[PDB]
């Protein structure tokens, strides 16, 4: 069973591009948990169905105890049998939300969540600003780690510093990025831009994702391309994904770039 | 013994690797009896090697520790986990009188008792209804100052707009004071913070009320914390000299009593490490001159209690003789007794931030030369006040570790040494009298007359006793 | 005043006239304190049955634990191991309170060190500390090993001790060989019990996890004996005497004996005695694991049942009379030797004890207090020798812990007048013995104030407290006496009776008034 | 001296319409600094020509303790004399930016930075995720915030979502929502659709930023759009910006709206 931790800088595409990934390994039977590190609550929502249920947290914050709290409670099945679960967290400007990930992937842990036979379990986790959010990728927790970029140049100095920060615990540790997953500036340039990138890390670019309007439509009618529109263009494209990820089988040790080295590729 | 320190000093460096080995040479020089910076001759006051056996504190054990937590009329919560607040209930010895529980709060321990969840989703949420059930269940608590810990800073709780707001609410005073341990070298931030933290919220509020008599004797103990009752053993002669002791800061203190500081003739500072900021402030916004004084033993508090005498008219000075010439047949009589005993016997310490050159004059008197001292969280203008004090070619350290103490211990083979708990049993184990000199080792006051003679006869009953001679097994 | 030759210290001293004027004038002159009617008055209210309700209702404010942080348990679990040191990555003041605490207690040395986080630390996390602070402590203090703990400090900012420790090693600061085991610890969570099973699971897998492959249950024989948070050196002995004279293999996972009691004689030892890493590594070969203390031990249980594959023993916490007969026969059931008749002749002594002093002991109603073990251990022991258990207070105990000791006093008659509290704290207590008043009080040091309290009220609602736990500093050398099994029990009971006895001596020393009840025998 | 923090959702144009806005404030001839409690340390970048200098917490450790630092080693002057500092904050997952945010605008006050002469100190916050990154907006920090937003449903969901957590430091305190920022996503309605979410808001839409590609151009060539090109169309465009929020005085208490009401918009 692989647990991947899905990274990127917010706004470009994690929770779409995952709740999608999976949604289409759903598709290919396959037993697979989204576990959302991201104080936001809506990792699970496009699968699940609604604004979002009841969180770890949040849910741990009524039984006065983490410990009282039981993976009945924040567990849910969804499409295609994909189980959720969401790590809950703060409200803006109070409290650690990089707790809550730790308390909550601890509590998973803890609970024997990994217990029944999954095959996939994926970790959509938000800004990697401290400590907890690199919660998802130390030892027993995610091995391979896809990073979503675009071709803005802010989007790959993410998918840069975010590989950078990664060194740290996959030198240490078995964690790896297996690739980037690119969420497109329309093509424009991009396509190839980002494998520049992908290069010079040391790792593959897995997969070129679509500006598709598609994902509007399924996400503001509250669920995936892959259940809304099953054949659309973007459809497969989220189907191709899932089946290289899942095929996938390099895992490197990223390299780091500097900003002088950065920008000289954008520059040309 | 002159070059000996430096192949002592080297050699127990020796075993550390190079960051900190380049670093612990400098906190460990020789004392010349006559430079006037330590700039040249030692360091202090900087970060701690990780993994050495430190005996510093933290911010905390500075202002919920020694500052705020002998405030004996308020209520010192505790912000933040469990552990802090119950490791330190009555650990400090600062006596005072009331009817703990009812009106006093000091041998008390309130907490927060932080859970997972306060930490997660933060909590000044917490801390409101907790400022509530206090006044609720101790009606007679005059204030309430907010010790915050480690989580309550990296959290960023507003628990200083929370006491605005419970407070300016419930009409009292509450004291947002920031005291995380992640912040300072040592506990010396606490100190810096304490005292800051006293002149926001407590001090200036009788600023424009003038229902006080101020006499040209009223003063203040600033720094005596009153371990053991040195506060009273010391508030008793200047009042014997005439002075009129208005305000005790920290040490059977009143939160009153601290809000009366600024109306007084003179600031008396023992504690030149924890309250000289607040006495600057004290001069600079109130203009109210302060001085440095020294209780340990005859000679000194003999001395010293010319010295505030002089600050003030005649009549206070031929007063002043009145008590030494009382005293002077009690003290005497004690050294004709014990000195004796002690005579020519050495001893070595290492303290905090004022006993460290503070006790010598102390031990001058019994005859017990001091050939090593050392502070955990001093500053230059703290070892600025030793060298003198000191004689030349003497060791000191500064926030000296286990191996850097132990080894000189081993070496220079003391008589007596003084120092804390966690050092206490290491030596009492290579059969090397240790008498502590934080705690006074639960004994009597020090400070003042009746002090120095507890001293004196506890020096004694350790240095000499029986125990000492029967370490080594006659098979051995 | 002070004179030479009868030198009064801090309490005769301030007693003197001279002293009393001092503190009456700075009383009357600065304090601004209310007038002893009103604090009479407060005081009289806080005694009072109101008070109670107000003071249980109670729900953000604490007032007076009984628990301690997670570091702490780890610390002492630590000292166990042979040669290792306690190692805490964080602050360096909470270690410097774990020790002077640890002090305070058993009073012989406390080594512990910590990487000294300074505020850099919380905002760039803690890697050069840990990095360095592995190798200084390493290479000045010389360990075997080193079992990282953490403050809170770390925990926030959640620094991964684990890859902390081993770039560390791929850094080249210390032997990749060399066993640094490692356990977060919340402080802000569980209690101090609680980081004695985080500290002690992880070196229980640091040693075995990756080794499983080659163990066989019961290789060599031998019965684990994993104590937990125990602070009473007399325990370790005890329970190593008995296997021991039983002819029952054994290991004490986790051994502080030797190391907290190292003998004055000149030499100073920074480590003696301990589990030897060699002895933990081999652990899974033994025929079963023992938990002394079960309830602050339950993620060691999840692990050795778990990876090791032990069929851990449904045991209580050894104390009393019918524990240890239970604990000994499954010791027998397992090791296969039978209980010596060495054995059953100390347990027929302490019931000899019991018959000997059952009348001082029936009914006496006591209040008490401590860890979730020792509480449910005590309490039941009380039943045994027929007194009530009235107040029970486990400040860090849980649901399912309370109501298996509601049960196990609803077993005895002379338990169905006492009540079970759980994250209650000790000023919970203080008004639990004056409104349901006891005979005495079973607990820690800081139970000096309640009792204190009791007098300030009346002399006939004093409440004297009996110091059996955690912390006792107040007193001196208690630290080596037992609380487990036959051996401690024949101690706790002369310690009530006795308790009682010399109670009724007080309250009846009053010539030609109470003084005719005298009796010279008892 | 008027301090205002500048808020939203990652990804959508903090940094570059702050700079531009006191790019321009700086044009107008006005004291400015800018703060930047951002762990990834671009917040003045582009006003002071470079990757970034050095920060304060970075510095800081250099010293040992941040009670060694001078406020002299981190204040830089920059374009058009405008003052700029930065927090600091650790790498991806590791150490607490929260912190960060809080050491150097506690560092900032205490030593004096504001006892200057400026008229405007912008604070450039990052995420919001906790509770030190709502520094910027307690008493005595910023009274003023300028919500920046897009014609995204979940650029819309961060701007409702920014201004709810502010409520809580509104109603104690004195903060209040200045008006929201649109900076160009490209919608079809990107006038009105804000307009309207800045009317069900209680705010106003102080001002419309176009889609050039000029601050690429700037951007990559480390600069902002006023220094580079001058003339040029957008950088009128942020000089408005600046000018209107110079002569802004609708400051209001924000009004969330439910997940409901705002979807109900765009479908709209
Ligand atoms: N294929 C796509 N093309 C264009 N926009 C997309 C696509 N997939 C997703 N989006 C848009 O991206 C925005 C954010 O998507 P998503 O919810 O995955 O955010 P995110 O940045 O991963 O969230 P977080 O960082 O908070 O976990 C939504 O407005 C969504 O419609
Ligand atoms: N309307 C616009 N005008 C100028 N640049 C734009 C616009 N829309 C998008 N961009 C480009 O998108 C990127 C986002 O700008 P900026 O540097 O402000 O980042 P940001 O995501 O707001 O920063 P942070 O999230 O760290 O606060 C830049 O590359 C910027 O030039
Ligand atoms: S170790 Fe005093 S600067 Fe401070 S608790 Fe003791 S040598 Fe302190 S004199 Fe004082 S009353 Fe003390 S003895 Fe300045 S208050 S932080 Mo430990
Ligand atoms: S420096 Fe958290 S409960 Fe408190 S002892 Fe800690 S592990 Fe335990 Fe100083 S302010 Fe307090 S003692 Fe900060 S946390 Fe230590
Ligand atoms: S920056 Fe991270 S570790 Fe720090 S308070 Fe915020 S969520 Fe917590
Ligand atoms: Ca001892
Ligand atoms: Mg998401
Ligand atoms: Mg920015």
């Amino acid at each position: 069973m692989r647990q991947c931790a899905i990274y990127g800088k917010g706004g470009i595409g994690k929770s779409t591009t995952t709740q999608n990934l999976v949604a289409a390994l759903a598709e290919m039977g396959k037993k697979v948990m989204i576990v959302g590190c991201d104080p936001k609550a809506d990792s699970t929502r496009l699968i699940l169905h609604s604004k979002a249920q009841n969180t770890i947290m949040e849910m741990a914050a009524e039984a006065g105890t983490v410990e009282d709290l039981e993976l009945e409670d924040v567990l849910k099945a969804g499409y295609g049998g994909v189980k959720c679960v969401e790590s809950g967290g703060p409200e803006p400007g109070v409290g650690c939300a990089g707790r809550g990930v730790i308390t909550a992937i601890n509590f998973l842990e803890e609970e024997g969540a990994y217990e029944d036979d999954l095959d996939f379990v994926f970790y959509d986790v938000g800004d990697v600003v401290c400590g907890g959010f690199a919660m998802p990728i130390r030892e027993n927790k995610a091995q391979e780690i896809y990073i979503v970029c675009s071709g803005e140049m802010m989007a790959m100095y993410a998918a840069n510093n975010i590989s950078k920060g990664i060194v740290k615990y996959a030198n240490s540790g078995s964690v790896r990025l297996g690739g980037l997953i690119c969420n497109s500036r329309n093509t424009d340039r991009e396509d190839e831009l980002i494998i520049a990138l992908a290069n010079k890390l040391g790792t593959q670019m897995i997969h070129f994702v679509p500006r598709d309007n598609v994902v509007q439509r399924a996400e503001i009618r509250r669920m995936t391309v892959i259940e809304y529109d099953p054949k659309a263009k973007q459809a497969d494209e989220y189907r191709a994904l899932a089946r290289k990820v899942v095929d996938n089988k390099l895992l490197v040790i990223p390299n780091p770039i500097t900003m002088d080295e950065l920008e000289e590729l954008l520059m040309e | 013994s002159r070059e000996e320190v430096e192949s002592l000093i080297q050699e127990v460096l020796e075993v550390y690797p190079e960051k900190a080995r380049k670093d612990r040479n400098k906190h460990l020089a020789v004392n010349d009896p006559a430079v006037t910076q330590s700039k040249k001759c030692i360091i202090s006051n900087k970060k701690s090697q990780p993994g050495l056996m430190t005996i510093r504190g933290c911010a905390y054990a500075g202002s919920k520790g020694v500052v705020w937590g002998p405030i004996k009329d308020m209520i010192h919560i505790s912000h933040g986990p469990v552990g802090c607040g119950q490791y330190s209930r009555a650990g400090r010895r600062n006596y005072y009188i009331g009817t703990t529980g009812v009106n006093a709060f000091v041998t008390m321990n309130f907490t927060s008792d932080f859970q997972e969840k306060d930490i997660v989703f933060g909590g000044d949420k917490k801390l409101a209804k907790l400022i509530d059930e206090v006044e609720t269940l101790f009606p007679l608590n005059k204030g309430i100052s907010v010790q915050s810990e480690c989580p309550i800073g990296l959290i960023g709780d507003d628990i200083e707009s929370v006491s605005k707001v419970k407070g300016a609410e419930l009409s009292k005073t509450i004291v947002p004071v920031r005291c995380e341990g992640f912040r300072g070298v040592s506990q010396s931030l606490g100190h810096h913070i304490a005292n800051d933290a006293v002149r926001d919220w407590v001090l200036g509020k009788r600023d424009e009320d003038t229902t006080f008599a101020s006499t040209p004797y009223d003063v203040a103990i600033i720094g005596d914390y009153n371990i053991g009752g040195d506060a009273w053993s010391s508030r008793i002669l200047l009042e014997e000299m005439g002075l009129r002791c208005v305000a005790q800061w920290s040490g059977d203190g009143s939160i009153s009593e601290i809000e009366l500081t600024p109306k007084v003739k003179l600031n008396l500072v023992h504690c030149y490490r924890s309250m000289n900021y607040i006495s600057r402030h004290m001069e600079e916004k109130y203009g109210i001159p302060w001085m440095e004084y020294n209780f340990f033993g005859p000679t000194k508090t003999i001395e010293s209690l010319r010295a505030i005498a002089a600050k003030f008219d005649e009549s206070i000075q031929k007063k002043c003789e009145e008590v030494i010439a009382k005293y002077k047949p009690e003290w005497e009589a004690v050294v004709a007794k014990y000195r004796p005993r002690l005579e020519g016997k050495r001893v070595m310490l290492y303290i905090g931030g004022l006993r460290p050159r503070h006790v010598i004059g102390a031990y001058e008197d019994l005859g017990m030369e001091v050939v090593g001292t050392g502070y955990e969280f001093a500053h230059n203008d703290d070892y600025d006040r030793t060298m003198k004090e000191m004689g030349d070619s003497t060791l000191l350290y500064d926030d000296v570790t286990g191996y850097e103490f132990e080894e000189f211990v081993k070496r220079i083979k003391p008589d007596l040494i003084g120092s804390g708990i966690k050092e206490k049993f290491i030596f009492q184990k290579m059969g090397i009298p240790f008498r502590e000199m934080h705690s006074w080792d639960y004994s009597g006051p020090y400070h003042g007359f009746d002090g120095f003679a507890i001293f004196a006869r506890d020096m004694d009953m350790t240095l000499n006793n029986p125990c000492w001679k029967k370490l080594q097994a006659p098979w051995e | 005043s002070q004179q030479v030759d009868k030198i009064k210290a801090s309490y005769p001293l301030f007693l003197d006239q001279d002293y009393k004027d001092m503190l009456a004038k700075k009383r009357d002159g600065f304090e601004e304190k209310y007038p002893q009617d009103k604090i009479d008055e407060v005081f009289q209210w806080t005694t009072t049955k109101e008070y109670q309700e107000l003071n249980f209702q109670r729900e953000a404010l604490t007032v007076n634990p009984a628990k301690a942080c997670q570091p702490l348990g780890a610390v002492l679990c630590a000292l166990g191991f042979e040669k290792t040191m306690p190692y805490v990555h964080g602050s360096q003041g909470c270690v410097a309170y774990f020790r002077s605490y640890f002090n305070r207690h058993f009073r012989e040395p406390v080594s512990c060190v910590s990487d000294s986080m300074t505020e850099d630390a919380a905002v760039f996390g803690g890697q050069q500390n840990m990095k360095d602070g592995l190798q200084n402590c390493k290479a000045t203090y010389k360990p075997d090993m080193i079992a990282v703990s953490t403050t809170c400090m770390a925990e926030v900012i959640g620094d991964d001790l684990n890859a902390f420790i081993n770039n560390s090693k791929k850094e080249g600061f210390i032997p990749d060989e060399f066993p640094v085991p490692f356990a977060h610890t919340p402080s802000f969570v569980g209690s101090h019990v609680t980081g004695w099973d985080n500290m002690f699971e992880g070196i229980a897998r640091y040693f075995t996890l990756k080794s499983m492959d080659d163990k066989v249950v019961g290789s060599n024989k031998k019965i684990n004996i994993v104590p937990g948070f125990e602070t009473y050196l007399g325990n370790f002995r005890v329970i190593k005497r008995m296997l021991s004279e039983m002819g029952v293999g054994y290991s004490l996972l986790s051994d502080p004996e030797e190391v907290l009691d190292t003998p004055a004689d000149g030499q100073f030892r920074m480590y003696a005695g301990g589990t030897t890493q060699e002895e933990m590594k081999d652990a899974p070969n033994a025929l079963n694991t023992v938990l002394l203390q079960p309830w602050h031990l339950e993620k060691t249980k999840k692990f050795v049942e778990g990876t090791w594959k032990h069929e851990v023993p449904k045991l209580n916490i050894p104390m009393g009379l019918d524990w240890t007969d239970e604990f000994l026969m499954k010791v027998s059931e397992i090791s296969g030797q039978p209980i010596p008749a060495s054995l059953t002749k100390e347990r027929g002594r302490l019931v000899d004890m019991m018959t000997d002093s059952h009348t001082w002991l029936h009914g006496k109603r006591f209040a008490l207090w401590g860890d979730p073990d020792f509480v449910m251990g005590l309490v039941k022991f009380l039943l045994e020798l027929g007194c009530e258990p009235v107040h029970i207070l486990c400040h860090n105990g849980n649901k399912r812990w309370k109501k298996a000791v509601d049960a196990i006093l609803a077993a005895s008659p002379y338990g169905k007048n006492a009540t079970v509290y759980i994250g209650k704290d000790l000023w919970h207590l203080r008004s639990l013995v004056f409104t349901d008043k006891p005979d005495f009080m079973i607990g820690n040091s800081y139970g000096k104030f309640i009792q204190r309290d009791t007098l300030h009220k009346g002399k006939e609602f004093e409440v004297p407290l009996i110091r059996i736990g955690f912390p006792i500093f107040d007193r001196h050398h208690l630290h080596r006496s037992t609380t487990l099994g036959y051996e401690g029990a024949m101690q706790i009971l002369t310690t009530l009776v006795n308790s009682i006895l010399e109670r009724l001596d007080e309250e009846t020393r009053g010539m030609q008034a109470t003084d005719y009840n005298h009796d010279l025998v008892r």
